[PDB]
């Protein structure tokens, strides 16, 4: 049998078989209790609603994301996740296959052991292994060398790879985006009278979040442009039908991650934590993370980025390097597609943790 | 025991020879006798003892010492290559096609040679369960049942013909019934017969040809009653089945003097049709007489189906052949398929949704002309037609119409042609008997034939019901075993015994319990505001969350059941094993919607054939309680009669003559009933010889002054002698009986030191002449009370 590579997405849950074209299933994490008592007698209704069907359910349930800030809520609800999405979308048993997981870089532990642990007595796989998202979207561009953004929502990270070795040294973890670019794109909607402020609404921000707005080459001159009378506004339809018209706010939410003080947090943007993490490595090596640096990551598709990202590495970097910025279509899909080239590779079969050893070793194997 | 041959799991032939050279508490290291070395592994409840001759068959299979499924295959593998067909196992007959004709076996001469001679004395045949269901009516004084069941083309049609053929020639003097149900067979193979994903030509029904018998022993007249039908596959069919076979022979056969009164036209057009396979069974000179106007797309594109038998252009032409025979005239026939054209016309309307003006759904526009071409068909007005299927008409004491929605008029629509063409084959039954008219009525002998054990990799809605008609016949068929062999016992002078009982009423209460049952859940999932399919499977778990007989389909060790979700399908363990069947489009097969409002328009038809097929409250009426009414009204009709139960088995795939698959017989074996009858059998004496069957065996091995004794003192002689424990050894009157690896132990013992065996003939030597001086000296006693009672009886005359 065939591996399975299964995401552990921010999102927004990947997941599909090794190889060798798209991922099968994708979905937005969020389970959703219903808040309301039912009428109908049937009675017809689930306990709780998993995405897709939360997410058509929308109004009469309370959303809740079961991972948040990298870290996931219970693993009562992660393993409706996992049951939702290996039976009812995959059609595939656990114990058919080797599967491959993913993680995020500088979790807690033991957050990796606990999640290891009860997969392996719930699920009964013959073997796992957990990668962090950021180093298989090296394999996805094909690069050996870079600096790895893995940015969901809400959690990003900065990983310095140079060929083919890890720098423990420089690793950057930001809380920044993309969350809590939701949250502020909620609080200065409140400002234009449209109140989004219930669980079921904040969704319908993050899709106008993803669709409407759009990146600045310089912020003072789209300021400056957008106090004259010509329109940035487009204008959303809402399910109600209420039309929407945002224009200022649209290119204010995303320059957020260049410059954190909107939100009022002390972090810097992603401008200067790619800056000192370069200059957090030794001298020789630094010639070579200049033009391989790779974005990765739904959050990073906004269309002024990459070059708004170029523009301000150029101008803080030495004079006369040479500075690339690597950003593909399809970037949400990076990492499974990096997935899917680890786990069909010879010898890394042999490198998956089996269920005998693990029954042996226990917890302690996995680091 | 060591060193001796058990039967083993081989793929091709089912069992082979074998032997165990290593063994773990699960499984056995079986290693072949014929291939050595290629030695493989086996489970606990995979492997069966096998007997020490294995040359030898036998025509009784209690005569076996050890009685399994492995050696009732073995048996019936040898027997097929010395052409014996027929196999006696207690009550039941196991039939076997050899796809050719017997010499003498249906001679008139040996017809005459199996009445009144006693059972078990002659060789198995199908006349020597006749003969004996016509003794066990007359003497018995209650009327008689023979049960066919097996798959198509396994002799059940054969089978058939030979009992209504014994019956009017042995004892019917004088009655020409026997041949009228053969000579309209193809009405039957055109309204009830359909195509499935196994089998080209199927029965769907239940058909019970009875023949009665007057109070002075003469065939007084017949009946011919049918049960069942798949009121589903009149309008909504399978991937790759097809619907009735008149829907395609009257349009295969159809000339262009009939085609412009009926306006048929290919079968692409027609919802009833294009939903299945398209196709009809042709050969390459009827491929050339089918025109071009009856082609349809698929037909062009794929041709004919191939069937050696089945020619759904030429059978046409037998078809009304034949209907000229039974009684119908031409203008009987045409009025016979205007009712078929106009459920052709039904199925092509369409109902979208009304503009706001008072709710409900309204006709399209596109079915306008459709409509207007079918009215005249029905005999009914299009501007009342058009009411009647959209609107639910009552009172307020006036007379409102309230109308229906959307799928309530689609379920109504093809509830309509779900309630023409049922009354439609009624109509056809009750024809043909009125073609032969019974004189009188009183005792009767029956054939109840009906489709076997039928599934296919993804079962559904149709193949639900037959297995469901299937276990209650099981339960049926081991309550009659059971009676049996307690009243064996009891002839055979050993009295009562304890035997444990199979029950598999735990299966019928999930499937049709009141309020819990499965068929109970579907019913009421067609009352609510909105049904779904997802709601009628989580239900089903939901009331019933544990027991064996119901598990999830991720559950199932097959690959594609593995495939299925939870919400989408659901196993039931049967008899027969564990059968998976998926829950999409089961309630809209079982939802019918015939209101009052439609029910009192065509019994009001101004056509006079429409009105004569037809002979508030209940409104939606309860549609998956008439599958569970219809055959109550059987069963209890075959506990109010005896029972002679014809087992029929297809040897081959191709159906050709001298060819034995063994990968499928045994499958035939487990899914006929057979091998849970055998293992009711162990429970009891399942091994039993006569006395002269061990006085042939054993004799060889005993002294010569044993050996001149008669079969019944040698025996008697040899078990006392052996001084055999008695609950496990037993001494009838014809037969000696033996529990379970008992006769193989008995055999054993015959085997073993020869001067020890001759020292216990020595020890009961006294005993042995005053047996034989008894013998005698009562046997003289006897003819002696037989004078005195010819002189008693002679003393009062």
């Amino acid at each position: 049998t065939t591996a399975l590579v299964c995401d552990n997405g921010s999102g927004l849950v990947k997941a599909g078989f090794a190889g060798d074209d798209a991922p099968r299933a994708v979905f937005p994490s969020i389970v959703g209790r219903p808040r309301h008592q039912g009428v109908m007698v049937g009675m017809g209704q689930k306990d709780s609603y998993v995405g897709d069907e939360a997410q058509s359910k929308r109004g009469i349930l309370t959303l809740k994301y079961p991972i948040e800030h990298g870290i996931i809520t219970n693993w009562d609800d992660m393993e409706k996740i996992w049951h939702h999405t290996f039976y009812n979308e995959l059609r595939v048993a656990p114990e058919e296959h080797p599967t491959l997981l993913t993680e995020a870089p500088l979790n807690p532990k033991a957050n990796r052991e606990k999640m290891t642990q009860i997969m392996f007595e719930t699920f009964n796989v013959p073997a796992m292994y957990v990668a962090i998202q950021a180093v298989l979207s090296l394999y996805a561009s094909g690069r050996t060398t870079g600096i790895v953004l893995d940015s969901g929502d809400g959690v990003t990270h900065n990983v310095p790879i140079y060929e083919g070795y890890a720098l423990p040294h420089a690793i950057m973890r930001l809380d920044l985006a993309g969350r809590d670019l939701t949250d502020y794109l909620m609080k200065i909607l409140t400002e234009r009278g449209y109140s989004f402020v219930t669980t079921a609404e904040r969704e319908i921000v993050r899709d106008i979040k993803e669709k409407l707005c759009y990146v600045a080459l310089d912020f003072e001159n789209e300021m400056a442009t957008a106090a004259s009378s010509s329109s940035l506004e487009k204008s959303y339809e809402l399910p109600d039908g209420q039309v929407i018209t945002i224009g200022n706010e649209r290119f204010r939410c995303p320059e957020t991650l260049f410059q954190p003080s909107f939100i009022g947090m002390e972090s810097a943007g992603i401008h200067e934590t790619t800056y000192n993490s370069i200059m957090k490595c030794d001298i020789d090596i630094r010639k070579d993370l200049y033009a391989n640096n790779v974005m990765s990551g739904g959050t990073t598709m906004y269309p002024g980025i990459a070059d708004r990202m170029q523009k301000e590495i150029t101008a803080l970097a030495p004079s006369t390097m040479k500075i690339k910025i690597i950003a593909p279509p399809e970037r949400k899909y990076s990492v499974w597609i990096g997935g899917s080239i680890l786990a069909s590779l010879s010898t890394f079969q042999q490198m998956w943790i089996t269920k005998q050893e693990y029954d042996e070793a226990g917890p302690s194997i996995v680091h | 025991e060591d060193g001796k041959p058990v039967w083993a799991p081989h793929p091709t032939d089912g069992f082979q020879v074998g032997n165990i050279v290593d063994i773990g508490p699960d499984s056995l290291t079986i290693e072949p006798l014929n291939q050595k070395g290629k030695t493989f592994l086996a489970l606990i409840n995979q492997v069966f003892p096998a007997e020490e001759d294995s040359k030898k068959d036998v025509e009784d299979n209690c005569s076996l010492m050890y009685l399994n499924e492995a050696t009732l295959l073995h048996n019936i593998k040898v027997r097929y290559s010395k052409d014996r067909i027929y196999t006696y196992v207690a009550n039941i007959l196991i039939a076997v096609n050899p796809y050719f004709d017997i010499p003498k076996i249906y001679s008139s001469e040996t017809i005459k040679s199996y009445q009144g001679k006693s059972l078990g004395t002659m060789p198995p045949h199908v006349f020597a369960i006749a003969d004996k269901a016509f003794r066990d009516m007359k003497v018995l004084k209650l009327s008689q049942s023979i049960i066919v069941s097996g798959e198509s083309g396994a002799g059940k049609t054969e089978n058939t013909k030979f009992v209504l053929r014994y019956l009017t020639e042995s004892y019917g003097t004088g009655q020409d019934i026997d041949d009228r149900i053969v000579e309209a067979n193809p009405l039957l193979e055109a309204f009830g017969n359909a195509k499935t994903v196994r089998n080209n030509n199927s029965s769907r029904f239940g058909k019970f040809v009875e023949i009665h018998f007057n109070e002075k022993s003469s065939v007084v007249g017949g009946f011919v009653s049918h049960y069942l039908l798949e009121k589903s596959r009149i309008c909504v069919q399978g991937k790759e089945e097809r619907n009735y076979h008149i829907f395609y022979r009257l349009c295969a056969g159809a000339s262009e003097d009939i085609r412009e009164r009926l306006h048929l036209s290919s079968p692409d057009n027609f919802r009833y049709l294009n939903r299945g396979c398209t196709r009809y069974f042709a050969n390459k000179e009827t491929d050339k007489q089918i025109l071009q106007n009856r082609k349809s797309p698929e037909y062009l594109k794929a041709g004919s189906l191939k069937d050696p038998l089945l020619d759904d252009h030429g059978d046409f032409i037998r078809m009304c052949t034949a209907m000229k025979k039974i009684g119908l005239d031409d203008e009987e026939k045409l009025d016979l398929f205007r009712v078929v054209a106009g459920v052709l016309h039904l199925g092509n309307i369409d109902f979208e949704e009304a503009g706001s003006t008072s709710g409900g759904c309204n006709l399209k526009n596109k079915s306008t002309q459709a409509l207007e071409y079918c009215a005249e068909l029905l005999g009914l007005d299009q501007d009342d037609l058009r009411v009647s299927l959209t609107t639910r008409v009552m009172l307020t004491t006036t007379v409102i119409k309230v109308p229906l929605k959307v799928e309530q008029a689609n379920n109504a629509r093809d509830a309509l042609a779900k309630t023409v063409y049922s009354h439609l084959f009624d109509h056809v039954v009750n024809r043909v008997n009125q073609c032969f008219p019974f004189e009188t009525s009183s005792y009767f002998i029956g054939v109840l034939d009906i489709a076997g054990f039928e599934y296919f990799e993804h079962n559904s809605f149709e193949q639900f019901c037959i297995n469901y008609c299937n276990e209650k016949l099981q339960q049926f068929f081991n309550e009659r075993i059971l009676k049996e062999e307690q009243e064996l016992y009891q002839k055979e002078g050993l009295g009562v015994n304890e035997v444990h009982y199979v029950d598999n009423q735990d299966c019928i209460d999930l499937i049709e319990a009141r309020l819990v049952g499965i068929l109970d859940i579907l019913d009421e999932e067609n009352r609510l505001p909105q049904p779904s399919d997802q709601h009628f499977t989580s239900a089903v778990h939901q009331k019933h969350k544990d027991h064996f007989r119901l598990s999830i389909p991720r559950k199932s060790k097959l690959a594609i059941h593995r495939n299925i979700r939870d919400d989408e399908g659901f196993i039931i363990r049967h008899f027969a094993g564990a059968v998976c069947y998926e829950t999409t489009q089961f309630v809209e097969k079982n939802n019918d919607a015939l209101h009052m409002s439609l029910e009192s328009l065509i019994c009001e038809s101004r056509d006079k054939f429409i009105r004569e097929l037809f002979e508030g409250k209940l409104s939606f009426i309860s549609v998956g309680n008439k599958f569970k009414t219809q055959l109550n009204l059987l069963l209890d009709k075959l506990r109010s009669t005896g029972a002679s139960f014809i087992r029929c088995i297809k040897p081959n795939l191709k159906m050709t003559s001298h060819h034995f698959e063994g990968a499928q017989i045994l499958s035939q074996l487990q899914c006929s009933g057979m091998v849970s009858v055998l293992d009711l059998m162990q429970g009891g004496f399942p091994s039993r010889a006569s006395f002269h069957e061990l006085y042939n065996m054993y004799k060889k091995y005993m002294p010569d002054k044993l050996a001149r004794l008669d079969p019944r003192l040698f025996c008697k002689a040899l078990f006392k002698a052996l001084g055999l424990n008695e609950i496990d050894y037993k001494f009838g009157l014809t037969k000696v009986f033996f529990r379970p690896g008992k006769f193989a132990e008995f055999d054993q013992i015959m085997k073993s030191d020869p001067d020890h065996l001759a020292e216990l003939v020595k020890r009961v030597n006294h005993w042995l002449i005053c047996s034989r001086w008894k013998k005698v000296q009562w046997c003289s006693l006897s003819v002696i009370k037989l004078k005195n009672k010819i002189k008693y009886r002679a003393e009062a005359c």
